């Protein structure tokens, strides 16, 4: 279900963006998927509070940590 | 009673017979193959020379061989690298300028496109910019052409197949009986003056001789193609005169006791050199020259063959109090009778030293243009750290062996090692509690920022802006040393290191030390490695003292330290045994050096590295470790998420062959979460069918096809876990460190 | 044609791929002189490099408007459009190495079946019979037929031992 | 002594470790296995146990509508369903400084609140809700199936 | 919504799905009667247990080591 | 043979005491005391950590677990080939005489021993679970 | 001389020496016939 979810997520979301080249091309390669899917996008998400202040995604970014803290335990 | 050598003529024949013969070692395995398990047997029990036979005469000549032909092996992979640097490598390139080329020794063929890696190191060569700080190693060694280079590979592969020849030589030819081996006072008098103390003294005398005159003319600004060869030094006084003009008296000074005449190669400077980053080479020789005295007086204390020295076993013996019984009497024979004790202790103590050695180096760079190679220094600290972490954990494993093979309960009654095994649930439980205590008071601290930041309360903080933590007793030391040279060691003319504080020495507009100031975030990472390196201790310690026996299974002795579960009853008794407080005690020791890798790879290029500008300096993150590490996420989005552009985006450049391993370091990882989470029950039958798949067409293998041991299945996870794990981070540190 | 995948040598991406990758190495090449084998090695990946952006093209490779070469698999699109080199060929080649390997070794295995203990001839090989079985599966296709035709390929399935239902 | 939690269970209920209140949780709904089990019994409690289900599905769904109605953006939504984004809830966080009740002031509210995923706006939009009191009144409804 | 939507679903189901083995499983110990089917299809499935699980374990290997050699390819 | 009846005025073996022994189910559930008489004073290993001097002639250790006695017994049984005896004394002084409680070692055939947990037919001819289902009764009892 | 041949067989070494040949090939394969990605 993860890889199901990701290609939903990265296909869409380059079509919502306008670049569906970004897709025709990242995701031949599996370093594309990193680099140009779960790192980019985690850019905004990782930024919902830090020392210089919080905004609304702020929670999601608290989950996030919250998820992987679970997921080890 | 004679210290005296004692040896077997032509004990084991020399044959390749037993080659022919796999599992000749092991009476079990003797009997050839049934099923596939045997073949991971015979090399999981290949080196345990205590349960091939019971003589300690034969196992200590197996182990003695063993280690010269390890020494073979280094010395074969050293001279490797001399050859390496010698034909494939851009030293002598490097020399001229080596600011500004980076070093390179590895050369890729011209195929499959791989060609890529071989990238533009600077001085007309394109290879694979190596981390192994040989370059600079050479430099402070005086080497100045890849002819000194190549004789010396040369040297080394000879040495090898001397090491190899020793190694049959004194197994099939003249085996030391025991009564050589167990000559404790002996081996300790020769390896402290004799190989310590003479190993430095030679050195020395090099570093006096051709790496001080040498390693002076290259910073002076001579063409290293035109300096003077090393034996010029030697033999023409007038040339050695001239740097050092102590060499116009000669030895005369030493003999009439006037040393102070030569403190022109033998100084007490302290710091570092201004010109190359790295610690004075003249204080070197005189540190060598000084262990040497120390070690070679260290070698006359314990007795041998005459009358004067002492008695380890009467020294142990003498040391008793009114709270250990009988004290450490009974120890000695232990540590002359077992070679699981003494490694335990062994490993122990070296693998704590590698980690002294990686903290020591990097603070006091002791190579030239080391310190401004971030490269270098970064990979240097990593690896010393790692290396030394196994060793420990190792320890921890040969010490749980001999209990369970080894003790004997009659030999130690009243001793300080059956007094403890008869508190073993004190120690461990208040093991247990401080462990439970640090944890919440280290890592808790870090959510309450995480939350606390995260509801816009960010005044509710631990930090330095808010509520603070800072590392006072650390910080106090630091002043004390850095103000010792003006009172505690006046004969030094500065601090031993600029970490404790002072101005920053810059070599090619790069900062080679730069005083370390530590913080809230400091305080709270230190406290981190403290919980942690408990945790580590409580699971191998538990192992140790309970490897013989526990309220759960008061028998684990008679089971062994391999062994898997007593059974499914008792509630489930699964990993009672002590290799398995060893295998979950890996784990942890990876958690525990992790997080010490990041915490130098961080501190440093926030606070330490960068580039000396008018009026301050730039460093690699903009000195944002402070602000940003007292939170997990600023480990995640300001470290991990941010450092790991360069590995994801090395692709299509010399820096390539790292993004491509940083995932495969992910896929091993991953990969052994199949052997650490599942069962051997699921791939037995699993395999069960295969098999039947194979006899319906006729081709079943005659050897019968069977799952991994749960023991094997254990190791294999734990092996690709740390694989995968350390691979990602050597990929991602390296391909950081040497694009920025 | 195809999927609306132009051929490489009628796609404008793949020649701008050519003049873009290959200014990417005539830029590495300024910075050595002309007869450092440094350079000698970057001049030989430009015409390597010119060399196989002509074979994939000449070869009718059609590429989408990423400008990279694609396959086609299904046997009536790649014979009946010249495009059989691509994954069919190469299918078989697979197929025949694959058999081979797998009939020599079903050779082997049931040779050393009743010679004496077979289970020392699979840790110790007999590198001498594994050698006078290697070149008797380049006619396996052959006698495994002749083997179906004859009940011998399979075992009897009261001679398989099975797991409890 | 026997303890009562693990009533179906004996063996737990007679456990002296911690594991019966574990398995007293997790053998729970296996009636198949509890002590003194008839198939017409099973059946008969799985039977109940289904109309147990369906009140909570009934309940869930009524406090969705309660939410998104008492505090909500759906009428603002409707009006410009392409700019209004849906409010699922208010956040009364007494652990919240004021900077988080600044940022997750959005959609158009007067304190902290949750936009909604769930896409139970667009839904309720398209099947002819307009109002706040269409949700209100279906809430009701629900939560009279449930009970 | 669309994209938190059909992760929801895609999540929802496969857990099901795993209920649905699950539940046969215990049907083939708590509830089976070798002797009543006896030749139905039913029974006639464990007959060939072997066969079905290792095709799936061919298909499997198959696309494994494809399906991921032509990620690393590339 | 006579069932032995527990001296609990034996001399105990010289142990200068371990944080590894009995607690308070010693007293509120129960425990169990091991009897052996020995030929010359010894040390032994203890089933519970630690090293200990046995006495010579009569020698009696307390433990909080069967298995720990055992241990112990057949430790003596080996390393110093004696024929240890256990009770288990329960918090109202019941003794209760545990091993071999025959006179001969379980191992060894003694007439006058009775069959119990004997099933007479191949583990393969077990019943369903189904034949069993809702009789709260197992297939292998059954 | 026969229980070194004995040895030489033994799969681990057979192993080593039938991938390097068959790794070796392939490498030379490529090293004249460059850039492989259809069969032409
Ligand atoms: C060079 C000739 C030679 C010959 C003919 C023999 C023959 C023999 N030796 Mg011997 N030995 C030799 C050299 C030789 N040795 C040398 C130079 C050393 C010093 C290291 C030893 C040390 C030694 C020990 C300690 C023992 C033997 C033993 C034996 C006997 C059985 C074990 C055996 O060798 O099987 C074959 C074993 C191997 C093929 C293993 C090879 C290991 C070599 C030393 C290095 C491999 C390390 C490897 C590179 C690690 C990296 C792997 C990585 C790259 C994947 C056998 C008759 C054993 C014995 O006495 O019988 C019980 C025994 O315990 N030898
Ligand atoms: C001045 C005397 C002297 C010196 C310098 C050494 C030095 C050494 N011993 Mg040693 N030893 C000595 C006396 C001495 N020993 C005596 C008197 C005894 C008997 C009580 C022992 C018993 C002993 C044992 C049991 C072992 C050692 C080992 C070692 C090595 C440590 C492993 C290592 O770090 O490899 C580092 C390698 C180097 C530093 C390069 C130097 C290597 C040279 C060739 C070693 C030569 C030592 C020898 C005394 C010289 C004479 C050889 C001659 C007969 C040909 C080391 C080189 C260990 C070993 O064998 O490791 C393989 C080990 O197992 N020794
Ligand atoms: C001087 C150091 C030293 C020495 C002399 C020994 C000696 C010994 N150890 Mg040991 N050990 C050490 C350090 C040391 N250890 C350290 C630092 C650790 C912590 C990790 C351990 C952990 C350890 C364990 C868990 C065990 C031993 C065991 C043993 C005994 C038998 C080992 C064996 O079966 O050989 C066989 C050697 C092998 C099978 C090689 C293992 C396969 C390697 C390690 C995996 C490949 C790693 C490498 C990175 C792969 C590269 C990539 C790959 C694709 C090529 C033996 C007497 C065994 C024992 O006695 O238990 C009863 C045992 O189980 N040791
Ligand atoms: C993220 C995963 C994770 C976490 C959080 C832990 C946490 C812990 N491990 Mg562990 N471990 C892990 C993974 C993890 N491990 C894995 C994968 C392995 C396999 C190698 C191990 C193997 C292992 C061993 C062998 C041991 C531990 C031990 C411990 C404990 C150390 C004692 C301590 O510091 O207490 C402090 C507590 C924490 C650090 C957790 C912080 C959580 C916060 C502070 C709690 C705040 C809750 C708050 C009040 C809200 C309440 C809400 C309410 C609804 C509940 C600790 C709780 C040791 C142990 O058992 O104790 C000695 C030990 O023996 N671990
Ligand atoms: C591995 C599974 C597989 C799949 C999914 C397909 C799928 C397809 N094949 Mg095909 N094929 C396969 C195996 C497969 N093939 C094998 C093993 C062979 C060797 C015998 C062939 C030989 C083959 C031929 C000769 C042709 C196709 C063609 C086609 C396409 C349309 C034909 C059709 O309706 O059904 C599938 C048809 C077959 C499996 C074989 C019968 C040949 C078809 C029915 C003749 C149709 C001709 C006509 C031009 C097709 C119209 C397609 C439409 C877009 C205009 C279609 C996308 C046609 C095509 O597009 O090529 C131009 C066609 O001409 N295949
Ligand atoms: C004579 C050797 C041989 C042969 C003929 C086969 C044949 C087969 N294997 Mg198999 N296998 C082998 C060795 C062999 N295997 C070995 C050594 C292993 C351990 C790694 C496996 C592990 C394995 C698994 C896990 C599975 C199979 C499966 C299968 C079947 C699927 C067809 C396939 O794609 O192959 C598949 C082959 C592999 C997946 C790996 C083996 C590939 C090796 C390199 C070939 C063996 C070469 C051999 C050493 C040559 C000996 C020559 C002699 C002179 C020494 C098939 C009939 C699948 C199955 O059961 O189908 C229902 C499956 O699930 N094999
Ligand atoms: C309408 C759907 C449905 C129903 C009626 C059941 C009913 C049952 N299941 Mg089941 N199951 C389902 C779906 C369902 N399952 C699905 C979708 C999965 C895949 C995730 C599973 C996986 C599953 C397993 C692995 C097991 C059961 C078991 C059981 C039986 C006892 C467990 C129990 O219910 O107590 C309560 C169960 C829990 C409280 C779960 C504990 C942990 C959960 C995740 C926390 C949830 C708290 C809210 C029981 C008759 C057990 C069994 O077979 O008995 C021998 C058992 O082993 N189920
Ligand atoms: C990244 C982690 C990871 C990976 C990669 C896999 C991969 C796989 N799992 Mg798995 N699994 C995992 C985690 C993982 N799992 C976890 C955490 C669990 C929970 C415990 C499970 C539980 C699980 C079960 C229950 C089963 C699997 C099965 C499988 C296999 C499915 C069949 C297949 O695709 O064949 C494709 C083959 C490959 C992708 C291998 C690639 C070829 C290799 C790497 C190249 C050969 C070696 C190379 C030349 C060099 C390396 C060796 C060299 C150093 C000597 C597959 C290889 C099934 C299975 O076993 O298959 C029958 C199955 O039953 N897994
Ligand atoms: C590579 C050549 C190694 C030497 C060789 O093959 O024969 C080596 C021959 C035969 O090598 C082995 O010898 C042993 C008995 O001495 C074995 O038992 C066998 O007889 C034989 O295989 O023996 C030697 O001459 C020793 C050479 C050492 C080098
Ligand atoms: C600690 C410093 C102990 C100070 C110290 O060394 O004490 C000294 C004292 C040593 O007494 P003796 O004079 O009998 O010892 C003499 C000979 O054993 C050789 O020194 O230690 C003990 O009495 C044993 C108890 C140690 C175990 C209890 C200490 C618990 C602390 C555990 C570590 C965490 C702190
Ligand atoms: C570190 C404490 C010093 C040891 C005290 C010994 C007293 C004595 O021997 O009388």
């Amino acid at each position: 279900i993860g890889w199901v979810t990701f290609y939903f997520h990265w296909k869409h979301l380059t079509l919502w963006q306008g670049n569906v080249s970004q897709f025709d091309e990242s995701s031949t390669y599996l370093m594309g998927w990193l680099r140009d899917y779960l790192w980019l996008n985690s850019s905004q998400l990782i930024n919902g509070y830090n020392p210089f202040g919080m905004n609304s995604l702020s929670v999601w970014a608290w989950i996030f940590l919250f998820g992987h803290l679970v997921y080890a335990t | 009673k004679k210290v005296k050598i004692a040896v077997d003529r032509n004990p084991v024949e020399t044959s390749f017979e037993k080659w022919a013969k796999p599992g000749h070692f092991s009476r079990t395995l003797s009997k050839g193959p049934n099923t596939t398990t045997w073949i991971w047997n015979l090399h999981a029990d290949a080196h345990d020379f205590d349960s091939h036979t019971s003589d300690l005469e034969e196992i200590s000549r197996k182990v003695f061989s063993a280690h010269f032909g390890q020494l073979g092996v280094i010395f074969i992979w050293l001279s490797g690298m001399y050859f390496h640097g010698a034909r494939f490598s851009n030293y002598e390139a490097w020399l001229s300028d080596p600011v500004h080329i980076k070093p390179s020794a590895q050369v890729v063929w011209p195929v499959v496109g791989q060609e890529i890696l071989n990238g533009d190191v600077g001085g007309g060569f394109q290879g694979i910019q190596i981390t192994s700080g040989f370059f600079q190693l050479w430099r402070a060694s005086g080497i100045t052409s890849e002819l000194q280079l190549y004789t010396t590979a040369i040297g080394g592969l000879v040495m090898a197949a001397a090491m190899f020849f020793a190694g049959w030589f004194h197994y099939h030819k003249a085996a030391p009986k025991l009564e050589w081996f167990q000559n404790v006072e002996s081996m300790l008098n020769h390896h402290l003056a004799g190989l310590l103390g003479l190993g430095s003294l030679s050195w020395a005398g090099h570093q006096i001789h051709v790496s001080l005159p040498v390693n002076k003319l290259l910073d002076a600004g001579v063409d290293p193609k035109e300096i003077p060869l090393p034996h010029e030094f030697l033999l023409n006084r007038q040339i050695m005169q001239d740097l050092y003009p102590s060499f116009a008296k000669g030895l005369a000074p030493f003999f009439t006791l006037q040393w102070g005449e030569y403190s022109d190669f033998l100084t007490f400077n302290g710091g570092l050199n201004p010109v190359t980053g790295g610690l004075w080479l003249s204080d070197t020789a005189h540190h060598h020259l000084a262990i040497a005295v120390l070690f070679l007086v260290a070698g006359h204390m314990y007795r041998t063959n005459w009358g004067i020295g002492h008695s380890m076993k009467e020294i142990l013996e003498a040391h008793k109090g009114p709270f250990t019984g009988e004290g450490h009497v009974g120890l000695y024979e232990i540590l002359t009778t077992s070679w699981h004790a003494q490694l335990a202790i062994n490993l122990a103590l070296f693998g704590s030293l590698s980690i002294i050695v990686a903290h020591h180096m990097y603070s006091m760079p002791p190579y030239p243009y080391l310190a401004t190679d971030y490269g270098t220094q970064l990979s240097l600290f990593t690896h010393h750290n790692w290396i030394g972490g196994f060793c420990i954990v190792g320890a921890g494993a040969h010490a749980a062996i001999f209990m369970v093979r080894d003790y004997d309960p009659t030999n130690n009654y009243n001793n300080l090692l059956d007094r403890v095994i008869r508190h073993r649930d004190a120690i461990i439980s208040h093991l247990n509690w401080v462990c439970i205590f640090l944890g919440f008071h280290s890592f808790g601290l870090y959510i309450h920022n995480d939350t606390m930041s995260a509801l816009g309360r960010p005044q509710d903080m631990f930090s330095d802006t808010a509520i603070q933590l800072q590392p006072v007793f650390a910080q106090w030391i630091q002043k004390t040393h850095f103000l010792a040279p003006q009172l505690t060691a006046p004969t030094a003319l500065a601090a031993t290191s600029a970490t404790w504080g002072g101005d920053v020495v810059a070599v090619g507009g790069k900062v080679a030390m730069m005083p370390i100031s530590l913080g809230t975030s400091d305080f709270l990472v230190h406290h981190i490695h403290a919980f942690t390196i408990h945790v580590t201790v409580l699971i191998l310690l538990k192992g140790v003292l309970f490897a013989r026996s526990s309220r759960l299974i008061p028998d684990k002795a008679n089971l062994g330290f391999r062994f898997p579960c007593d059974g499914p009853g008792r509630g489930g008794t699964c990993q009672v045994s002590a290799w398995d407080h060893v295998f979950l005690g890996l784990f942890w020791m990876y958690n525990s050096l992790s997080i010490a890798i990041f915490h130098f790879s961080w501190k440093m290029q926030s606070d330490v590295w960068g580039t000396v500008t008018a009026s301050g300096v730039s460093h690699i993150t903009g000195g944002n470790f402070a602000q940003s590490a007292n939170t997990i996420n600023g480990w995640l989005r300001d470290f991990l998420w941010a450092q790991s552009s360069q590995v994801i985006q090395s692709y299509g450049s010399a820096l390539s062959a790292y993004g491509l391993m940083f995932l495969g370091a992910h896929f091993v990882w991953a990969f052994s979460l199949m052997f650490l989470f599942s069962g051997r029950g699921y791939w037995q039958e699993l395999i069960e069918s295969i098999i039947w798949a194979h006899s319906k067409l006729k081709v079943a293998p005659s050897i019968q096809p069977r799952a991994l041991s749960i023991t094997q299945g254990r190791a294999v996870g734990v092996a690709h876990y740390l694989l995968g794990g350390i691979a990602t981070t050597w990929s991602f540190f390296l391909a950081r460190i040497i694009a920025v | 044609d195809i999927a609306g995948l132009t051929p490489c040598s009628e796609s404008a991406a793949y020649a701008k791929r050519l003049k873009n990758e290959v200014k990417g190495l005539n830029k590495r090449l300024k910075n050595y002189e002309a007869d450092s084998a440094p350079a000698i090695a970057l001049k030989a990946t430009i015409e390597r490099t010119q060399n196989r952006f002509a074979n994939y093209a000449k070869a009718g490779l059609l590429c989408g408007a990423d400008g990279l070469p694609h396959l086609i698999s299904d046997p009536g699109l790649a014979l009946k459009y010249g495009h059989a080199g691509e994954v069919f060929i190469p299918t078989f080649g697979f197929l025949y190495v694959a058999g081979w390997i797998g009939y020599v070794g079903r050779l082997y295995l049931n040779m050393v079946k009743g010679e004496a203990k077979p289970t020392e001839k699979e840790i110790i090989i007999d590198v001498p019979a594994a050698l006078r079985l290697t070149w008797q599966g380049a006619t396996w296709p052959v006698q495994v037929v002749a083997e179906l035709r004859a009940n011998t390929l399979t075992e009897k399935a009261e001679n398989i031992t099975i797991s409890p239902r | 002594a026997t303890k009562l939690f693990p009533k179906f269970s004996q063996g737990l209920a007679q456990d002296p470790t911690t594991r019966r209140i574990w398995f007293g949780l997790a053998v729970a709904h296996d009636f198949e296995s509890h002590d003194g089990m008839t198939e017409e019994n099973l059946y008969q409690k799985i039977f109940a146990s289904h109309f147990g289900q369906l009140a909570i599905i009934f309940l869930w769904t009524s406090g969705n509508l309660f939410h998104v109605a008492w505090q909500g953006n759906f009428e603002q939504w409707g009006a410009d369903p392409i700019h209004v984004r849906p409010i699922a809830h208010a956040i009364w966080d007494p652990h919240f400084g004021q900077p988080a009740v600044e940022a997750f002031t959005r959609g158009g509210a007067s304190g902290p609140v949750n936009i909604s995923t769930s896409g139970v706006y667009q839904w309720w939009y398209t099947i002819g809700m307009r109002t706040n009191q269409d949700l209100y009144v279906g809430s009701v409804f629900l939560a009279l199936v449930s009970a | 919504t669309q994209a938190s939507l059909y992760t929801h679903h895609q999540y929802i189901a496969g857990f099901i799905m795993c209920g649905a083995f699950a539940h046969g499983a215990i049907f083939w110990i708590r509830d089976y009667d070798p002797e009543q089917n006896k030749g139905n299809v039913l029974a006639r499935m464990l007959d060939h247990k072997e066969a079905i699980i290792s095709h799936l374990s061919w298909v499997s290997l198959f696309l494994g080591f494809h399906t991921l050699g032509l990620y690393v390819h590339n | 043979w006579t069932e032995p009846t527990l001296n609990p005025d034996t001399p105990s073996p010289i142990f200068g005491g371990s944080t590894g022994g009995l607690l308070r189910k010693a007293q509120v559930e129960e425990f169990y005391v091991i009897t052996w008489e020995s030929n010359k004073e010894q040390i032994f290993e203890m089933p519970t950590g630690g090293a200990a001097i046995m006495r010579k002639g009569p020698n009696l250790l307390k433990f909080a677990r069967k298995e720990q006695c055992l241990a112990l017994t057949t430790q003596l049984r080996t390393k110093f080939k004696f024929t240890p005896c256990f009770y288990r004394v329960y918090p109202s002084g019941e003794v209760q005489y545990l091993h071999p409680k025959d006179g001969v070692y379980p191992e060894k055939v003694n007439a006058g021993r009775p069959g119990v947990n004997q099933n007479f037919r191949r583990i393969g001819e077990n019943v369903n679970p189904i034949k069993v289902k809702f009789t709260g009764n197992g297939t292998m009892d059954i | 001389m026969k229980n070194f041949t004995t040895y030489l067989s033994t799969a681990p070494v057979v192993a080593l020496a039938w991938f390097t040949v068959t790794a070796a090939l392939l490498i030379e394969i490529n090293r004249f016939f460059p850039d492989p990605l259809v069969f032409s």
